[PDB]
C-alpha cells in the first residue's frame, strides 16, 4: 500500500562540536579620531582567536525514504523467486538449491523493489503472489513458538 | 426557541432536526397495481 | 491514476422502497443521477473540482 | 451497476514526497553549465561537474571503456 | 492499479533495469553495496498523475488467503439443514450417477 | 522481544551540494588532424571548472 512518506522538512547531521571547522583571527580595536582606522589588540586577549564565518558544517538526509527502501528490501525483495536472483561475484555457493546456504547467498537486485513501486495503489507484488507468505520472518506465531524453545 | 452561541466571523447555519413520526402504508390490490398512504405528524404535508 | 474506466454498484438508500417485498406485475422504476464533480467526487483539501 | 470513464485531472496526487531523486538534497541542483560575468559582453562558461567513471584512456573518439580484440572500444554517447 | 499503455501511447520506449537511474549516486548499482555514481535527472517511471500523465490501462485482481472455495450441493444454496435437501431427492439418492 | 535489526541495505547522508570537496579543472579542445594532439582553452569557458 504505497502512500509515500512525510518529507516536508529537511533533516540534517552536524559535527560533535556543533560549529565544525574554524580559522585564526587577531583582535582589532578602532582609532577613534578616524572614520575607518584600526589598531591590533594584543593586550589581555590571545593572538590565536577561533572564528567560523557562516553557518555550521552539515550533511542532509531524508530519514523516511532510507527506512522505506530498507523495509521494501527486508520484507519483500529478499523473498522474490530464485529465477529473479543471481549468484555472488567471486564467491562459492551451494550445489543444492534446497539448502539454507543457497537461500542465504543468492543475490537479488534492490532496484526490483524501489520506493515508488505501485505508488498510489493497493496491490500485492505479482512475483510474490505465487509465493507462500507464511514462509517469512514476520510470522509472529511461528516466532513465538521458536521463542518458547529459546535463542 | 432562543439558542446562544460563539461569535463566528464567517456565515454558519443552525441545523435543527424536529423528531416526528414518518410512516407509510403500502397496498397492492391487483397484478401491477400499487397504492400508498403517507402520514407525517407533527408537520402534515 | 487520474484516468479510470470503472464499474460501481449503487444501492437504493430510500427507506420506504428498500424494505419493500414486491408481488406480481410490471412496474415503472425511474431515477435521476447527478454529474457535478464537487458532489460525486470528494477531495482532501476540498478544492473546486470543476 | 454503473459503468463509465472518469478523469480525476492533473491536480490529483495520491502520495507524500516525490518519486524522483528522493535521496537527493532539496538544495542541490543537477550538474550544470552557466555563463558568468567576467568582463576581463564577455561572459565565461563555468561548469559544476562530477566524473565518477574510470576508463582506460581518453582520445578524441571519447573515453575507452573496453577492447574488441586488437581494436580499442569507446563509450556510446547516446547513453554512456 | 494503473500501468502505462503501449496501444494508443505513441512515445513509448521500454527502458530495462540495467539503465534505470532514479536516485543515481546515492545507492549501489544492482547490488545491496555502497553508493555508486553521480547526481543527475531521473528517467523512470513515467508519471501516472499530473499535467503530462501518460495514457494507462487497468489491471484488476484479488487475494483470498486461508480459505476454501465452497460449492454446497443444495437447491437454493442456503443452510436449512446439515442433511441437504438435494442429497434427499428421489432423482439423485435413489439412482446412481457418474461425474465428469 | 529482541528480534535484531532490519539493516541489510546501507543508509547514507550527503553534503548540501550532493558533491562536496572538488578540484579545479581547465577545459581543453582536440587538434582534429592529429591522433592525440590537444590545445588549452580560456576563451568563452572559465579556466577554473569545478
Amino acid at each position: 500500500e504505497n502512500h509515500g512518506t512525510e518529507d516536508e522538512l529537511p533533516n540534517y547531521c552536524f559535527p560533535l562540536g556543533g560549529v565544525g571547522n574554524n580559522s585564526t583571527y587577531t583582535k582589532v580595536k578602532p582609532k577613534t579620531g578616524q572614520e575607518n582606522g584600526w589598531e591590533k589588540d594584543a593586550t589581555e586577549f590571545s593572538d590565536k582567536n577561533e572564528i567560523r564565518v557562516g553557518n555550521n558544517f552539515a550533511m542532509e538526509i531524508n530519514l523516511n525514504a532510507n527506512l522505506w527502501r530498507n523495509f521494501l528490501y527486508s520484507n519483500i525483495a529478499l523473498y522474490l523467486p530464485d529465477k529473479l536472483k543471481y549468484s555472488p561475484s567471486n564467491v562459492k555457493i551451494s550445489d543444492n538449491p534446497n539448502t539454507y546456504d543457497y537461500m542465504n547467498k543468492r543475490v537479488v537486485a534492490p532496484g526490483l523493489v524501489d520506493c515508488y513501486i505501485n505508488l498510489g495503489a493497493r496491490w500485492s507484488l505479482d512475483y510474490m503472489d505465487n509465493v507462500n507468505p507464511f514462509n517469512h520472518h514476520r510470522n509472529a506465531g511461528l516466532r513465538y513458538r521458536s521463542m518458547l524453545l529459546g535463542n | 426557541m432562543t439558542f446562544e452561541v460563539d461569535p463566528m466571523d464567517e456565515p454558519t447555519l443552525l441545523y435543527v432536526l424536529f423528531e416526528v413520526f414518518d410512516v407509510v402504508r403500502v397496498h397492492r390490490p391487483h397484478r401491477g397495481v400499487i397504492e400508498t398512504v403517507y402520514l407525517r405528524t407533527p408537520f402534515s404535508a | 491514476g487520474r484516468y479510470v474506466p470503472f464499474h460501481i454498484q449503487v444501492p437504493q438508500k430510500f427507506f420506504a422502497i428498500k424494505n419493500l417485498l414486491l408481488l406480481p406485475g410490471s412496474y415503472t422504476y425511474e431515477w435521476n443521477f447527478r454529474k457535478d464533480v464537487n458532489m460525486v467526487l470528494q477531495s482532501s483539501l476540498g478544492n473546486d473540482l470543476r | 451497476d454503473i459503468r463509465g470513464v472518469l478523469d480525476r485531472g492533473p491536480t490529483f496526487k495520491p502520495y507524500s514526497g516525490t518519486a524522483y531523486n528522493a535521496l537527493a538534497p532539496k538544495g542541490a541542483p543537477n550538474p550544470c553549465e552557466w555563463d558568468e560575468a567576467a568582463t576581463a559582453e564577455q561572459q565565461k562558461t563555468h561548469v559544476f561537474g562530477q566524473a565518477p567513471y574510470s576508463g582506460i584512456n581518453i582520445t578524441k573518439e571519447g573515453i575507452q571503456i573496453g577492447v574488441e580484440g586488437q581494436t580499442p572500444k569507446y563509450a556510446d554517447k547516446t547513453f554512456q | 492499479r494503473q500501468v502505462v499503455d503501449d496501444t494508443k501511447y505513441k512515445d513509448y520506449q521500454q527502458v530495462g533495469i540495467l539503465h534505470q537511474h532514479n536516485n543515481s549516486g546515492f545507492v549501489g548499482y544492482l547490488a545491496p553495496t555502497m553508493r555508486e555514481g553521480q547526481a543527475y535527472p531521473a528517467n523512470f517511471p513515467y508519471p501516472l498523475i499530473g499535467k503530462t500523465a501518460v495514457d494507462s490501462i487497468t489491471q484488476k485482481k484479488f487475494l483470498c488467503d486461508r480459505t476454501l472455495w465452497r460449492i454446497p450441493f443444495s437447491s437454493n444454496f442456503m443452510s436449512m439443514g446439515a442433511l441437504t435437501d438435494l442429497g434427499q431427492n428421489l432423482l439423485y439418492a435413489n439412482s446412481a450417477h457418474a461425474l465428469d
